[PDB]
């Protein structure tokens, strides 16, 4: 109903968004292949009133006119794509990426999502699947009579059968890379789908023109840093409290006026 | 922003449950340890659910 | 209908404008590359009545005669163009300015705007854009298979490709400096445009005759000092109290005249 | 008997309606799958007096003549049909929607209602009913001695029996989507009925045509954000207070008329 | 906005709703000009800076353009006739409604997710009520004085 | 006496009921074979005013009319019948259930 | 009177608002519709640029 | 005054009884021919607002 | 509105009711032409912008 | 319901009412929460009976 | 003072990470220890930035 109230009602909402981002980052501190978020803000409208640079006289200009501004709005929350620390949890079905590529996974509806999570399982039919049961691509089947699974640095999946001194190649794991990794649309379950801001999916082999390397027995942890999130909570809490104090001051000002 | 943190608290509790169960079975023939895997619940991007 | 009521109304409006400026400053605390604003007021007209310096008597003059003043009005809101403290976001695309320069972007309309915020992303085609999708000029094209982007102190953007020990230069980031930095027209979205009171845009290299140095992995936070804002909020609230009391007193006086 | 009194009365009624919506939103914080409400206001009639655009002189026009407006009235109440935050209740009978679908249940009158609440129970007959006892459609019946109920992401409900290594399918939980979700008529009990403004009921499985995915063991909490409601309470209180002051001013004016 | 009788009105209240056949309409049900029809398979609707309306359907990795939000610019804004429900009709003082894309030919930009609120300054109205009330009390006293003068005159 | 006051009064009562449920769950931590309670709420009636979907003109319908709603009411209190942790008391008479049966 | 046009970092000069000054302003004839007309006791309407 | 307060007070008293039992068990470690106590609790009344 | 004698009068008082045989009437009981008959199982009566 | 005309009836005539009166003060006979006073003599009822 | 202190906190964290990396590679043939170099970030000369 008054200008300062709207401005401080935008400040509250922006700080609440910042707290939401911080809390979501802290909640997923242990999920493998996670990329933490960062919210960015920008200034709202700026009411012109007296125009800055307006010609007051015929020879004197008015410097920096009465530019009363509106509150703040957040542009977006961008994913900080950095390499999480690798952990040696020593299982043949866990693979970790060393560069900037993504695994391709086929969704049940026929479309393809992209995930950096390397915790793979084997279904009842012998196909490699994501822990959520989504089958990986371009399909790597694993026989029932398998003794050991070896996934090399180039993505070649080999299976050694019983009593045979030579391994059997059962597929080739490829990595998808994008022009813009941030523009991908996250659909949950550690899955990202392609968006027009992420360019087009460029499939590549692990070690060539820019796909990362795969390490077997390793899991890529999250890049969330706990101490920085704690400090950011302390600063967001203070900013939210101060903006609420601005709301309260506006409320008190409106009280006296009405009482008059 | 309360449910988002409650979900993380529940995930940490599940992790600690798994760790305690593994520890209690330190000397138990035929026991295989457990490990909990987590996945985020993003709705439409730009907002988290936990 | 009575002069004192108009004067007190002008005072109330000025104090509300001051509170609006304070709320706008506090709402943009988390905005990167934000400059806090301060409003300056001037007193209104002065009724002549008895011209001071007139001949009070044949041999004497009137010292400081009877001048009746009107209320107050705000002249202008000046920005405080000072270097905010740097924050390390550890991102290869975030750029901060140490000195007094601005980045140049192109609006979709074809005109050129200027922004100090350095939170940059890459589009689906490879060009360096801001968070709002506006293309940073002079166009910096990042190629498909980039491994690391290095932005030096003097504005050179280099890309290190795979297997090549030398980095490939892909652009040159320049900074625009204006004689009057506060005279720019803020359109919101962290964007300022040139006016006739802001001189002309002088392009310069970041490190030369007065453009600032570019830091990679750093962001320039807002320069808003919050304790000053709290004290000024107290001051504004008390001033609005006193002006409302003046209005109420004038209201009480006119009542007795009505009763007459 | 005086125009300003009617106008301020309409303003008071509008602010009371806003407070009613606020209180309804606040009372339903713990309700599962509740959508917050918003009121939309419009100007009332406009007394024409002077016609704006009439011919004042042979070559001049009347710019923006004397239009006198009436009060305000609420246009309509719109819901915010967005995804609420999920809560883990660790119950095999609770289902949550991740997209934009509805559950279809049968009222005792034979007509079908639609609910987004996923708190389901099993009756003495084994049919999946809601918390109020209304039968979901279709009758997802449950066998006698079930050990576990598994509801997949695509609505397939399965029951694990004893001594059987394969789960049996006992139904298919489907979702109904509408062209306009805001047009559904709320009847209470977390139930929405079809109207002519809500398009037609499009029955579909979870994952295709846009319909959302089903998560077992989670419930969809309400989307009510408290801070907005608190700021809006401040707004409503102060606007109501101003309108009451206007009513009081009209009363004093009329009283002064009566005394003469 | 297109009225039922077919004549076009103009509004600045940007709260829109999709009706039962798609179609963006005002909260009162009147269809907005020009036509935007949103299909059922829509997941999220985005209205760009220049008024382009894109709809994202499942499976497609590229949004599909649906319609254009055209802003009508007048040269004399205050000359419009307020027809009631947040709508203005053109008059002889605000002729030549110019359709334009938002951001061009002096037209404004579009921000999605935000609604423009009323610009009523509150303190100004309260001080004005004070002035009006006391003024109506000084004119009433003038009426009373004239009445007393007349009564004294006609009494003799 | 005014609609918003009744709505807020219903909200207060529902939250008090939730607090009673939580207190009851806390008081029975040491009880053996206790299943915790959880309360489920529903939103109350709606004052219609303008009907949503009512034909305003001869061809244009009114979308999402003025549905002013009342408060909230709790439907039910449901138990969570889940297998609690088994504790060894090493007593010949104490018995524990592993599945979903009941003693008569 | 200057106006701002889109994309034009400079304002466009439109016109000058001149003020008319009279010698005995109290002699003007008030004709009603908030207008004064010159009367022989308020003659010589001198147009001027305001400030000068 | 409030149902929640009475329920919580009752729970406090029950846990205090459990603590007293534990303390009495610990105090008699060295006693010969002692049998330690264990407390058995139960749910109190259940008001039927709506009959299941 | 239809007078008892059968001639048509005109009113602007918009306070209408319905009588026992359906039918919209004025506050005085006179029936309004054209004849609008609301049924008994009505749940809500909406009078639109254009008189529908 | 009176015949306003020869063929019409008066709907909802003029009823002017007087104030308000209190009918009755009813008790809510429900089970209150129990309090344990550690007394061998205090008794509490669980159902719907009375001591005589 | 909440941006000048955060910088020192991050610098100390980086130093401690370097020290931990040196400790973890105590037994690693061909490994070279690492050290961190810090420099102030003064602006005007009266305003320190961390």
């Amino acid at each position: 109903m008054i200008s300062s109230l709207w401005i401080a009602k935008t400040g509250l909402d922006a700080q609440q968004t910042n707290m939401d981002v911080i809390a979501n980052n802290l909640a997923n501190v242990s999920t493998n292949g996670f990329k933490r978020q960062r919210a960015v803000f920008e200034d709202l409208l700026y009411q012109t009133i007296r125009q800055p640079g307006a010609q007051s006289s015929e020879q004197t200009t008015l410097p920096s006119g009465l530019q009363i501004g509106t509150g703040v709005r957040p542009v977006a929350t961008e994913r900080l794509h950095s390499q999480g620390n690798l952990s040696q949890t020593n299982n043949s079905k866990d693979v970790a990426i060393k560069g900037q590529g993504f695994f391709q996974v086929m969704l049940p509806d026929g479309t393809s999502a992209y995930t950096r999570d390397g915790s793979f399982q084997v279904d009842q039919n012998g196909q490699l699947v994501t822990a959520g049961g989504f089958q990986v691509q371009p399909a790597i089947t694993i026989p029932a009579n398998a003794l050991s699974i070896t996934i090399g640095r180039d993505g070649v999946v080999s299976v050694t059968q019983q009593g045979q001194a030579a391994p059997v190649q059962v597929g080739q794991l490829n990595l998808t890379t994008f022009m813009n990794d941030t523009g991908l649309e996250s659909i949950g379950e550690n899955l990202y789908i392609e968006t027009q801001s992420s360019g087009a999916p460029n499939e590549s082999t692990p070690g060539l023109n820019g796909a990362g390397l795969l390490y077997q027995g390793y899991v890529e942890t999250s890049n969330v840093n706990v101490a920085e999130e704690l400090v950011n909570m302390i600063q967001v809490q203070r900013a939210y409290e101060i903006n609420s104090k601005a709301v309260s001051t506006t409320d008190q000002m409106l009280q006296k006026l009405t009482q008059l | 922003s309360f449910s988002q943190a409650v979900s993380g608290l529940n995930a940490a509790a599940t992790n600690l449950d798994v760790i305690g169960n593994n520890i209690a079975n330190s000397a138990t023939y035929g026991f295989k340890s457990g490990t909990a895997s987590f996945a985020d619940m993003f709705a439409g991007s730009k907002v988290g659910l936990g």
